[PDB]
């Protein structure tokens, strides 16, 4: 039941000792189930979707942008950069940097996307351009992940992010070729096996982007193609009161199991 | 558990073959291809937004190629971290690795990446060290005071720090 989804999400949140935000859009009938859907949450790494999408949008006018070589220098390495470090003292294209940011959460890759866009404001300006008035990216990697309670920097709401992810992956925020590029990248994510994907039927195709940060913040945003019905968009955000809390990918998998019962 | 570990990372040596890497790492932990090219990438415990890991690069795609590159994230912990901002500020480009370690503390650092572009010749070796204050290293989340120091041919070419005090 619908009531079971709300009761079980609240019970999951309580037993985890954190704050849980969920938004599920069913595009078959334009319905959306919410839990704390209008509360702000730190996005952490899920903001890489908007950075990659903003570069995709730029490439609709600068048609060769994704093939531009970008120098990877040791000074560009931050804390976690498993693909960029393979190419240090060489180049990666913006397409490769987008894929690395999305599929491995590479932080050097993210920072190159941000720099291409003129800073974090370039990502946020793209959000405004497609009608998202809630999203805000304010910092680069790694400090965008500080996840301080009450700090609006680098936050959005589940409702806002589910709507925007829907427009990017299923709607018309991007050109058709750019939408295909983004979806291809998301379907190739390597970081999400224990998060939303672990709570859904295995026959459903998933493209997702995880996030992780301080305050045990553990996030995932997904576009989902079930067999036999219209696609879904699912956002699961989770954050905790102690700065050094452990991540809880299992809470996102549980949230996915719970909310799927309302379909 | 048997996933990728720092012990395994230390056991794998420059010069080893692909099958040696897989045997030591545990083949189920490892992958090649895709964004890793002909490198072998082996995963450990969950950490940050993605697992602790090692990546091993090889001299070629040939089945008999040798390890010429080792990179790791959150597999190795510093043995006795004592880095401070004051110590970091005494480091200068042009210092040898030995000079850097004498400044930041012999047990403050771990090897982030190490690459021999002319293997087995050591000419042009690049080295990235991560160095940590006493409570800066974490095997699962963000560092609490860390630095990146990068070398070519054993000579410091650059440095950056985050949150040192």
């Amino acid at each position: 039941q619908t009531s079971a989804v709300q009761q079980k999400l609240a019970a999951l949140e309580k037993s985890s000792g954190g704050r849980l935000g969920v938004a599920l859009i069913d595009t078959a009938d334009n319905t959306q189930v919410l839990y704390r859907g209008d509360e702000r949450f730190p996005m952490c790494s899920t903001s890489k979707v908007m950075a990659a999408a903003a570069v995709l949008k730029q490439s609709e006018t600068q048609k060769q942008l994704l093939n531009q070589p970008v120098e990877i220098k040791p000074a560009d390495l931050v804390n976690y950069n498993p693909i960029a470090e393979k190419h240090v003292n060489g180049t990666m294209t913006l397409a490769e940097l987008s894929a690395a940011a999305l599929q491995y959460s590479d932080n050097t890759a993210m920072n190159k996307l941000i720099a291409q866009l003129g800073g974090p404001g370039g990502v946020t300006a793209f959000a405004r351009a497609i009608g998202d008035e809630t999203f805000r990216l304010d910092r680069t990697e790694p400090t965008l992940n500080t996840a301080i309670p009450g700090d609006p920097r680098d936050t959005t709401t589940p409702r806002a992010m589910a709507q925007t992810l829907r427009q990017l992956t299923l709607g018309h925020a991007l050109g058709e070729t750019q939408r295909a590029q983004l979806v291809t990248w998301l379907k190739g994510n390597t970081t999400g096996a224990a998060s939303i994907r672990a709570g859904l039927p295995t026959s459903w195709t998933v493209g997702d982007k995880t996030g992780s940060g301080d305050y045990g913040t553990t996030n995932d945003i997904a576009v989902i193609w079930p067999q036999g019905r219209a696609p879904l968009v699912l956002v699961t955000y989770f954050t905790q009161p102690q700065q050094n809390a452990e991540s809880r990918r299992d809470v996102l998998a549980s949230a996915a199991r719970i909310i799927a019962e309302g379909l | 558990a048997g996933v990728m570990t720092g012990a395994k990372f230390t056991q794998i040596q420059f010069g080893m073959t692909r099958q040696q890497v897989l045997d030591i790492a545990g083949a189920e932990n490892c992958e090649t291809g895709g964004s890793f090219g002909d490198s072998i990438h082996c995963r450990g415990h969950a950490a940050g937004d993605y697992y602790a890991y090692a990546t091993f690069g090889f001299t070629s795609a040939a089945a008999d190629a040798k390890v010429d590159s080792k990179s790791q994230w959150k597999l190795l912990a510093p043995s006795a971290p004592t880095l401070t901002l004051a110590k970091f500020n005494q480091v200068t480009v042009g210092m040898t690795r030995a000079q850097v370690l004498a400044t930041v503390g012999q047990g403050s650092c771990t090897t982030w990446s190490e690459y021999y572009p002319a293997y087995p010749s050591t000419a042009g070796v690049t080295l990235s060290l991560s160095c940590f204050d006493v409570d800066g290293y974490s095997s699962t989340g963000f560092y609490r005071g860390s630095a990146h120091l990068w070398f070519t041919d054993g000579v410091l070419q650059g440095k950056r720090q985050w949150d040192l005090v």
